[PDB]
RNA sequence: UGAAAUUCUUGGAUUUAUUGAAGACUAACUACUGCGAAAGCAUUUGCCAAGGACGUUUUCAUUAAUCAAGAACGAAAGUUAGGGGAUCGAAGAUGAUCAGAUACCGUCGUAGUCUUAACCAUAAACUAUGCCGACUAGGGAUCGGGUGGUGUUUUUUUAAUGAC
């Protein structure tokens, strides 16, 4: 365990969020990972370095500097703690115009049917796939199992192409029928 | 049937004067059976924060060309200069207006190079608008003056001196200070260095640069 | 015995049986913002604790205020408080 | 003196909300 | 006492590919990709691919004498996605937990300006 | 790929790096905000002419509104004759034809996509909403101009401008 350091920048809409929830951010990060942590105002980043003396698993720096990228990201704070807890969570991101170039209403239009009602739709996808979905403008970021993601993308992808949220729906109900039979 | 490793050397690689740190870690080539040809024309980028020893420079990357060797010490020159990307896709933001310069021009020592400068206007301490764009003509305004203040340091210097220059990023200042009446400014940066065209070799030029 | 909508909301407010949803919106129904960390708007209170049966309230004018970038109930409000306020604000 | 500056944000978060 | 490579990671959606090379980039010391460490197409681009693709290089890495690596993890990027999938945060993370020292670690995915048309077409592509 | 198979490949594919060539397009900044009669319009700099709005104790004095006939332009696609031919790509060919959330997938790709000189004059060419004129509520945001302040910053000599 030699002496490492990370860096994760945070944009500016999401720092007073890290200073909503840092009370809650730096405990886990150094008592159980024993990483030493620190942020710089003055580049307004967060600073991660492997303490020799204490620090022992070799991935704790790799595990906490995505941590904080998920919390980067948009994700809430538990989903984000699940990453340290586990070792098999991965985020995928894509944009929308990769699916398709929708411009204007039709790209407002896209957006707001895969978020759904009240956000239904896309709390249709999380539970189904078991995976969590930051909708960030036209920026898509999906965190879970690499598998899972694989669902929840598809699901996505289909939306954007036209497909109406009902049939996807009833597909997530389809699919989410076998996640519990395996 | 030969593993290649045991037929390879290794090679330390050397700064220019100009940066701190003039240890800059190895490489490794084919013994010559020449190894010089295959080292000469080789260009390795690093972070200046590893040259100056300093994080303040971490967002900054300078592309080093081998020129010379001398008893496995491989002599470089500055050959570029970038910012990494995530630096860039930080400072650029929305509700706020992005001015770009670029200026072809040629150094004392006919080292023609390119330099691309970036710029984003900043609200004021007492401002209460959400954005701060400016009027296309403050931007050509201040481009005119980018352009004017570029060209005149790199035409009055040597490259050398253009990189002294780059370090302690005094041309930022100059800038800032130049376009402060017309608008104010927010991360002001040499984005990038290209060098187009390079003149006849003078070996002399790079020991005395190599001390 | 039986108890009415909003005095349940009341009592349950205390105890960990009460969530509240989203601010509401539409005609009548809309979040005054006295400050960036104050408001008052109707919510649908939610009685109970997605394997028990919890249900919805009837809606109710609350105060709330952002302590620790969270949105906290301080106290409930009749219907033409609210509508007080409204006009207050629009004064 | 100071205060200034807090009425500088609060008008600005009223604006941006 | 601390000598560097170059960790370039290359994570497209079919599979994922783990190339060390010097600081300057021409001699590659080794490449190894999801392919040669799964029996099926299918998982190449699977992250249990990229843990062994990953430990694999770093084993190598050691034999030769690279102790500490600049990661550069990169996407197909031009016309397509820009952003790293899962297999290159796999392989990432493994070389970390390798032992090998990770010195900086940055993105450098092609990133079109202004690009041609995309293969899909006007109703799109990736159903 | 759901898995394969046409395809490339020990003559070194994929990947790495130093370059060079060709043709498109102007990301992020980018916002229903701005301009234009509409269709449309986004890299830097120069030239040519054009335009709204604002300011005017300047100028002519009904010169105006609407508009059958008639005229200019008119997205994308398309035709004639040259040029160019990178990407994408109707048509055509070809691999596979197993499995229904991933059920239409892959490779090669003619015409076209670009441009020059003319044709064609159609779109959900949408605010599914003719043009001009008057009047009939409060409220704060924005774009351009103008007026005012003994308001902040700046000119780090003042200042005057610029930005607030
Ligand atoms: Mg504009
Ligand atoms: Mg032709
Ligand atoms: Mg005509
Ligand atoms: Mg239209
Ligand atoms: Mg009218």
């Amino acid at each position: 365990i030699k002496f490492e350091s990370r860096k994760i920048m945070v944009p500016p809409h999401r720092m007073t969020p890290l200073r909503n929830s840092w009370t809650k951010i730096y405990p886990p990060l150094v008592e159980h990972l024993k990483l030493q942590v620190r942020m710089n105002l003055k580049t307004k980043s967060v600073e991660l370095r492997t303490n020799p003396k204490f620090t022992t698993d070799p991935g704790a720096l790799q595990k906490g500097a995505d941590f904080i990228k998920a919390f980067t990201l948009g994700f809430d704070l538990d989903d984000s703690i699940a990453l340290l807890r586990l070792d098999d969570l991965y985020i995928e991101t894509f944009e929308v115009k990769d699916v398709k170039t929708l411009t204007g209403d039709h790209l407002s239009r896209a957006i707001g049917r895969i978020a759904g009602k009240d956000g239904k739709t896309k709390f249709a996808i999380e539970n189904a796939t078991r995976t969590r979905i930051v909708l960030a403008d036209s920026k898509i970021h999906i965190l879970g199992g690499f598998t899972h993601i694989r669902m929840a993308r598809e699901s996505v992808v289909s939306l954007i192409l036209g497909s109406p949220p009902g049939k996807v729906y009833g597909n997530l109900r389809t699919v989410a029928s076998r996640l519990k039979e395996r | 049937v030969v593993d290649p490793f045991t037929r390879k050397e290794w090679f330390d690689i050397k700064a220019p004067s100009t940066f701190e740190n003039r240890n800059v870690g190895k490489t490794l080539v084919n013994k010559s059976t020449s190894a010089s040809d295959a080292l000469k024309g080789r260009v390795v980028e690093v972070c200046l924060a590893d040259l100056q020893g300093s994080e303040d420079h971490s967002f900054r990357k300078i592309k080093l060309r081998v020129d010379e060797v001398q008893g496995k010490n491989l002599l470089t020159n500055f050959h570029g200069m970038d910012f990494t990307t995530d630096k860039l896709r930080s400072m650029v933001r929305k509700w706020q207006t992005l001015i770009e310069a670029n200026v072809t021009v040629k150094t004392s020592d006919d080292y023609v190079l390119r330099i691309f400068a970036i710029a984003f206007t900043r609200k004021q301490a007492n401002q209460v608008k959400r954005h701060s764009y400016a009027q296309s003509s403050h931007i050509r305004a201040i481009r005119k003056v980018i352009s004017e203040i570029l060209t005149k340091e790199v035409q009055g210097s040597t490259l050398a001196q253009l990189t002294s220059k780059l370090i302690p990023e005094v041309i930022n200042k100059e800038i800032e200070n130049a376009t402060k009446d017309i608008f104010p400014l927010q991360n002001i940066h040499v984005r990038k260095v290209k060098l187009l065209k390079q003149p006849k070799f003078d070996v002399g030029a790079l020991m005395a640069l190599h001390g | 015995c039986d108890i009415a909508s909003t005095p349940l909301a009341n009592i349950a407010r205390k105890g960990l049986l009460l969530t509240y949803s989203k601010p509401l919106t539409g005609q009548g129904l809309k979040t005054v913002n006295l400050s960036p960390t104050e408001r008052y708007c109707y919510v649908v209170p939610r009685f109970g604790s997605d394997l028990k049966i919890g249900w919805d309230l009837n809606p109710i004018a609350v105060h709330q205020k952002k302590q620790k970038g969270q949105w906290t109930v301080i106290k409930f409000i009749t219907r033409k408080g609210f509508q007080t306020i409204t006009g207050e604000e629009k004064e | 003196p100071e205060e200034m500056r807090k009425r500088t944000t609060e008008m600005r978060l009223m604006r941006e909300l | 006492s601390q000598v560097f490579g170059v960790a370039r990671i290359y994570a497209s959606f079919n599979d994922t590919f783990v190339h060390v090379t010097d600081l300057s980039g021409k001699e590659t010391i080794a490449r190894v990709t999801g392919g040669m460490k799964v029996k099926a197409d299918r998982d190449e681009s699977s992250p249990y691919a990229a843990m062994l693709a990953a430990q694999d290089v770093a084993a190598k890495c050691k034999e030769v004498g690279i102790t500490a690596v600049h990661v550069k993890i990169r996407a197909t990027g031009g016309t397509r996605t820009k952003t790293p999938g899962p297999g290159g945060q796999a392989a990432l993370r493994a070389l970390a937990r390798s032992g090998l020292r990770i010195g900086r670690i940055e993105d450098v995915t092609p990133v079109p300006s202004d690009s041609t048309r995309k293969k899909g077409g006007r109703r799109g592509r990736r159903l």
